[PDB]
């Protein structure tokens, strides 16, 4: 009976490549972006990197 | 020593319906290896649990276009014929009192 | 009147079998030779439901003798048993 | 007497998620018991032989994985990988 | 004519019944037995199950004529298209 | 200043409150969204269907 | 004025020559690169034996033999010498791979 | 592009070892897309191999255990 | 040092040398007949380890191996290879 | 003094490497005695068959070693070796020659 409780509070949403307010997602890659550079940089970009960025804060996808 | 009065299965910790305790002891009794591991029935349960749901779902949509309430060998026959991934895991099986699908070729018909 | 039973599988049976193969002609030579093509495959099916007979030291031949029979040859049959 | 044993009562009891009002006919169970045990063949055995090719002992998840992925054509071998992924990681937690 | 013939040909692609009569198959499948071994005894499910094989390697096969037939620009099946589908296919030559 | 959510629909599902998920789609960017209560309503009523290109007002 | 053979007899020639040897044909360097990239289409960054590739060429080529044996016997039947891909497509489909 | 790399000539050796007289001009490039699909299986099994023992190099057994999983078995490398 | 490797090199080659004193035979075929003894003994492992599933079983028997040896060969071969095998056992189990 | 069992048999294939094998093999948990005298005796036989009509070959191709040639000729024209081995290739062994009757000139 130490460890803190879990948060009532919605967790916000940021870019997974650039760190900022993101409002959209992605079905192909299941990601988060900001913008159109965003958006053809994240689909110029590898299997590899995405399912890291996926592990990092970590999904359904293992 | 004292144990837990009805304890839960593995399947239902695992979230699936087959019996992984059942896939196990097979897996076992088997002689695929001298060993097996704790996760792969638990994952072979999961396979089995996906292909059977899918199998099924084309089953009963196949019947259901027929006016009947009960799956036959027939409908499983037009379930897996019409869809290709199904048909080319399954090129070389008869199966039962299922018939052929019915196909007429372009050449053969009047006219 | 003494006929082998390979005349009995009916010419009606072969033009109905054809029929549900999806052909409009039949020539009259097929009749012949269809029957001995099923003669052929009974030739390499039974042979082995024998064997699997006696194996298991048994006098009658059982379903699940043919059904591995038929595993055995890339022609795997559902819903007979195993 | 005899447990002949069987998943005539696990596939049914699969058919009720996806249609409730549905029943199965008695060969229908026959044909769906031959194909669950002709497909636990068929993955156990890819599992086993290359399992003995990579010269080991345990026939593990990642061995039957890679076995799902050699025999399952299409969509269906990422799926069930997806699926047996799933499966894993909660029976684990 | 030529018009019957399609009624059964659309019949009994839809039917799903035994084309063979069971007796004259009985029988000449333990007349096929009798040469490998005298006073043999057979399950009833072994004949059916034999009968649906044959059934259904036939049908194959005469899909296959078929093709055959109509890669010759013709409607009539002879065997020399049965020769040539059992070749290509591989269980002769 | 107002917020708007104009583009073509691909799919919607809504489930049996109730969830729903439906991907919208631009010619440079794809989204998938989850809707809320009110907004189940506000698509059941209009009824979308796939291809349609449709605008939406967020505050409204 | 040169003399020049019948068109087929050289055909034959050439069938001979072949039906004997059994080398090599497609060249080595060509199917490296071909086999080099398809994997790199799948995985990046791999390396091949020498031997994985040509066994991958020596199937490749009794492959390529059969089928062109099954679309010979396709054509034949169709009272014809001249191979068109409809007897290609007839012999892949009865030997059960396309359909 | 590699493909093209199937010359003509290759496609007509590979022809008269079969046995045939006469040769389409339209055959090679129907020809070039059996050759491009029946390697496409192989591959498939033979990186995934190969990928099993963590290593990223394809040896001469994973193609064998390919082929013979797919039905054709070949003799003289490691079989 | 490194692993040592297995073969079936010397028993074929004494082999041949037993039925064609005079002929050698290349590395090539060396390596084609390793794989041809490899393939055929792993069929008839194989499919002998079925009928023990199938009959209920635990022990291979020399009397289960010649069932087995009779449904991967064709007639003439597979009745030479039993009988051979027959005298075989016959002989071994004279002198155990 | 130590003989080994394929000498005791009269066989020429190891009958303690086959036996290990099947014990390692996971075909079965017990292996029986006779067992690998028997699948040894087996394949003793299936090799001395084909090599004898492999070297046979090779003596009508008038070269006194066998090469992969010689052992396509022995499996492709014994038409139970063929039946046996249908499903395989022989690595640079090539076919037989074959030309169809109606494709002879005139």
């Amino acid at each position: 009976s130490i460890d803190a409780p879990p948060s009532f509070k919605p967790a916000k949403k940021y870019s997974d490549v650039s760190g900022l307010l993101a409002n959209y997602t992605d079905p192909q890659s299941k990601l988060r972006f900001s913008t159109i550079e965003e958006f053809s940089y994240i689909r110029r970009l590898p299997s590899d990197v995405v399912t890291g960025y996926l592990a990092l804060r970590k999904a359904t996808s293992i | 020593g004292k144990a837990r009065a009805k304890a839960k299965t593995r399947s239902s910790r695992a979230g699936l319906q087959f019996p992984v305790g059942r896939v196990h002891r097979l897996l076992r009794k088997g002689n695929y290896s001298e060993r097996v591991g704790a996760g792969a029935p638990v994952y072979l349960a999961a396979v089995l649990e996906y292909l059977t749901a899918e199998i099924l779902e084309l089953a009963g949509n196949a019947a259901r276009d027929n006016k009947k309430t009960r799956i036959i060998p027939r409908h499983l026959q037009l379930a897996i014929r019409n869809d290709e991934e199904l048909n080319k895991l399954l090129g070389r099986v008869t199966i039962a009192q299922g018939g052929v699908l019915p196909n007429i070729q372009a050449v053969l018909l009047p006219k | 009147v003494l006929r082998d039973n390979i005349q009995g599988i009916t010419k009606p049976a072969i033009r109905r079998l054809a029929r549900r193969g999806g052909v409009k002609r039949i020539s009259g030579l097929i009749y012949e030779e269809t029957r001995g093509v099923l003669k052929v495959f009974l030739e390499n099916v039974i042979r082995d439901a024998v064997t699997y007979t006696e194996h298991a030291k048994r006098k009658t031949v059982t379903a699940m003798d043919v059904v591995y029979a038929l595993k055995r040859q890339g022609r795997t049959l559902y819903g007979f048993g195993g | 007497r005899s447990r002949k044993e069987s998943y005539s009562i696990y596939v049914y009891k699969v058919l009720k998620q996806v249609h409730p009002d549905t029943g199965i006919s008695s060969k229908a169970m026959g044909i769906m018991n031959s194909f669950v045990n002709d497909i636990f063949e068929r993955i156990a055995g890819e599992a086993s032989r290359l399992a003995h090719y990579n010269k080991r002992s345990t026939i593990t998840s990642r061995e039957i994985q890679t076995a799902v992925r050699l025999l399952l054509p299409g969509e269906l071998a990422k799926h069930a990988v997806s699926e047996g992924t799933k499966a894993v990681t909660k029976y684990t937690s | 004519p030529g018009t019957v013939a399609l009624r059964e040909i659309r019949r009994y692609q839809k039917s799903t019944e035994l084309l063979i009569r069971k007796l004259p198959f009985q029988r000449l499948v333990r007349e096929i037995a009798q040469d490998f071994k005298t006073d043999l005894r057979f399950q009833s499910s072994a004949v059916m199950a034999l009968q649906e094989a044959c059934e259904a390697y036939l049908v194959g096969l005469f899909e296959d004529t078929n093709l055959c037939a109509i890669h010759a620009k013709r409607v009539t099946i002879m065997p020399k298209d049965i020769q040539l589908a059992r070749r290509i296919r591989g269980e002769r030559a | 200043e107002t917020e708007i959510i104009e583009g073509e629909v691909v799919e919607i599902q809504i489930d049996r409150s109730k969830v729903g998920k439906l991907t919208l789609k631009t010619t440079e960017m794809e989204t998938i969204y989850d809707l809320g209560t009110k907004m189940i309503e506000s698509l059941t009523k209009d009824k979308v269907q796939a291809g349609d290109v449709i605008t939406i007002d967020k505050a409204t």
